[PDB]
């Protein structure tokens, strides 16, 4: 259960992950990560497990405008209407919340989430991000402002619920910063800040310190003086290509969103053409609509099953006979195919 | 990979099989990747089923 | 209460313009340019044909 | 008529009402309309008409800068860029007259109209009328910057034009708006404010009937004692998603933009592969194009037609009779194959 | 030599024409366009070439902010956010040099060249972009971010050329003027100024003048007024639907900023499927990917060879033989079917 921002926002000064495209094809930690997808839509309302406190500034609760990017250029709060998604297109973020953002997009393989307001120049961390569309209903279209149904359907919550899970990532700092040291010739000096530099000397049994102001080493300096990125407070999940092998095991739970709930969709249900029942047969002459799933059922019969998508208006084969037809095609009730006298 | 490659004991229930292809490489020359490919998602594959 | 709903389909103003004809078959014409070369009578004489 | 701009305009001016799509899945009440498209101009000129004055300042005339939505909740006069019809594309930004933009724009199915300009921070409500032309031309392109054809097609008008177009409004405005409540027990204790307010109601002349000042109504209070904001001062489009609970059934005129007439335009000319004319043979190597009508039509013979809208660098199989092939392809002149030794 | 390169823009001063669309609807001067190409796409980067200085300032400024377009109503400074990838989308533009401008994308038919930096809104200098994908491995899958391939491919390098090629300027061109003068009565009473406008009057001395200094020449006005604007420091060869009369039929170079080169990329490695090499018959069976073919080859044998860019997961028998097959489906190496046990 998560349902305050305050503690699990305060916990996370998070670090970039190791992104080998985020721009042409250049590869380094990123400071906005993009760690998973989520499939929480009936339609896909996408919930992507993300790099920051998603929105989750050093304000406690979210500033809208206050986007924490979170990296040792440091956590802070970009202009959070600079983050936008790139789905193969620009895709439409309903919210953003924990380390996850929700909302819709064009729904493909071409994944994208950019920081704008020195989120980057442009900062666009990708994947080849296969979500499909998958629509519920035979039709093909997305019924958006009045569809002939209006249908449940499992969709995700886009209000992201405070916790019924657990992001619970480990192994705290362990990753790309280590610049912090410094190189004299027989006596390195030390001077750092804005990362966790834990020191090692090379010529100096005591050089291993982790860094916050000025040291030295005698005897063996930079070039030899192996100073990294150490940190703690969190588990800034799973970042591959960098330390989710960290050593120690020490975790932070927080909560996820979107708790899914059956919503009602414009459903495909359009008008059917002229059902020529001929007088010994049967067939139905159909429009075209977006591309729709028309059926046949052997109703009554053996089970002659049919169906199809539909891009062009057809004359199905209707069987003709008392015996009965199974229709049924795009969001409608069925029909019965009987020949009359 | 099949429908039902996430193989589930009881629905209250913790254990279970699995085949899904967890296959992870050793990593790449710099970056120290995470090498992972699992089976592709028989949850996504029946769905797509 | 009621949505007591009108409906006026009307021809569009696009078909102001944008109409299609169906000629019912009549006669086809003969309207024709024979070059007329009567020896020193190099011309041309067009009419019905 | 409807020769002049700017009272024609700025009478009725726009009123942003419920549109079923501006959201990630629910519509609200959309300050920016997509009403009807009007395209005949051959080019593309998709001049949607909503509920937005194109190109109006909101004191009525036309403001360069000025794009004038409206509500009862006040007229936003906002920039103009704010806009964007999103095709399946960015804005495809051609201009805009009376209550519609004219857009000349790039092929999509799920078009789109934002809104940014003082009548929200954005309002995206999408329509599908898929802007795929087909244009004229055998060919397999839209050729503009190049001179293959000036193809003669439709001039979708672009100029002042005051009146062909008449943008009406009969059952005058209808539709929930009850926003002027205030709160009281038995004698309502409501102000100036909302809209043009009536009240609805088992009592009173304000508590049932037109509050225009500071009110304490009888007989009807709130729980069961309504309102409504009326659209009055116009007689606007008619409204669909809306009420004839407005039932003055009555009248307002006035213009649409620039209908269309004749023009050139530019057009892919004809590519052809080179014929192997040989002494019983013809076939011709086509090189791949766009995918252009190629017509190898029978010249005189019987017409038996090679039809094809193709995209292939494939074999053009010129049988040449003594009729003669008539071979034309893709937008350039034909060929009259006689077959001779 | 290629040190200045801001030389190079300085000695010839590039110039966009009349361009065939500035927007989708106009042939007229396109003083910003995209006026040819320059692919030599190993691993795509397109260079696309424009007849302003993009990839250096108007007097010299390396920088996006020093964005370089020219004109006689002159070199336009834009910030580089000016540089408008149209290319069906923003594609991911690496940057400018010299004439030419280098970056990826994803593919299309249609491009579009913005140049809107701070003189205008945008001038669309559209053109066919015809980019394919061309794409490279086993698989049809393009990311940079798993382990997956060094794939050798060539690259439009990121060097900015001292020498490389030849950019051919020389030939500076005139500007047709009667407008930018002023015409008297029975005169032109004008001044010259946006290009070196030699006269030619109907009748009198003004038919003879460059212009730097213009004047009032009676007796031979306009109706038999005509005015040429040509320029000094003019070596811009590449007016396409230009006039060249420009009477130096001469060029001088330029270097070759944007040079093929041979750089690794990283790979779809596409994965292979349950093979059971069941008692009579190997079988493999496997899932969508990046549309990778399934290869077997004869291995042996006379060689059935059969692959397929495939991307719906299915199965294929190995017929696999005492000699047996080579299975690489989407670069593993060749499955070695050597059937027995």
């Amino acid at each position: 259960s998560v349902t305050e921002h305050f503690n699990v926002y305060k916990a996370t000064r998070p670090y970039l992950a190791y992104c080998a495209d985020c721009g042409d094809g250049y590869f380094c930690y990123s400071p906005v990560a993009i760690e998973k997808i989520r499939d929480e839509a009936p339609d896909g309302m996408l919930k992507i497990q993300v790099s920051a406190q998603i929105g989750l500034d050093k304000a406690g609760t979210h500033a809208h405008t206050k986007i924490r990017y979170m990296a040792g250029h440091d956590v802070q709060e970009s202009k959070r209407d600079s983050l936008r998604v790139y789905t193969s297109a620009a895709c439409s973020i309903h919210g953003t919340m924990g380390h996850f953002i929700v909302a819709h997009c064009p729904p493909g393989d071409y994944l994208k989430v950019s920081f704008e307001d020195a989120d980057s120049h442009v900062k666009a961390c990708k994947v080849q991000y296969k979500h499909d569309p998958l629509p519920v209903g035979r039709e093909k279209f997305v019924v958006r402002p009045h569809f002939g149904v209006e249908l449940p359907c499992t969709s995700y919550q886009l209000t992201t619920a405070p916790t019924d899970e657990e992001i619970d990532m480990h192994t705290p700092p362990d990753i790309p910063d280590r610049t912090l040291l410094s190189q004299t010739a027989g006596n390195v000096k030390i001077t750092a800040g804005g990362r966790t530099i834990r020191y090692n000397c090379t010529c100096g049994r005591d050089n291993v310190g982790t860094t916050s102001t000025d040291k030295t080493i005698n005897t063996c300096k930079i070039d030899q003086c192996h100073a990294a990125v150490t940190s703690h407070d969190k588990w800034q999940f799973t970042s591959p290509f960098v330390p989710r092998a960290d050593q120690t095991a020490r975790r932070g739970k927080v909560h996820v969103p979107f708790p899914l709930t059956n919503v009602t969709c414009r459903v495909p249900l359009a008008r059917a053409p002229d059902v020529t029942y001929g007088k010994k047969e049967v067939t139905l002459r159909l429009h075209p609509d977006h591309p729709t799933l028309f059926s046949y059922r052997s109703l009554g019969a053996e089970p002659h099953p049919y169906e199809e998508w539909v891009d062009k208006f057809s004359e199905r084969i209707i069987p003709v006979t008392e015996e009965g037809i199974e229709y049924q095609w795009g969001n409608n009730p069925p029909v019965r195919l009987w020949a009359q006298l | 990979g099949r429908f039902g490659d996430i193989q589930s004991r009881t629905v209250e229930s913790k254990d279970l099989y699995a085949n899904t292809a967890l296959k992870l490489s050793r990593p790449s020359p710099g970056v120290v990747h995470v090498p992972y490919t699992p089976t592709p998602s028989g949850f996504k594959y029946w769905l797509k089923e | 209460n009621t949505q007591l709903s009108e409906a006026y389909v009307d021809r569009s103003d696009v078909c102001k313009h944008d109409h299609a004809s169906a000629y019912k078959a009549h006669t086809a014409s003969l309207k024709a340019t024979i070059r007329i070369s009567y020896g020193t009578i190099n011309q041309t004489t067009e009419a019905f044909v």
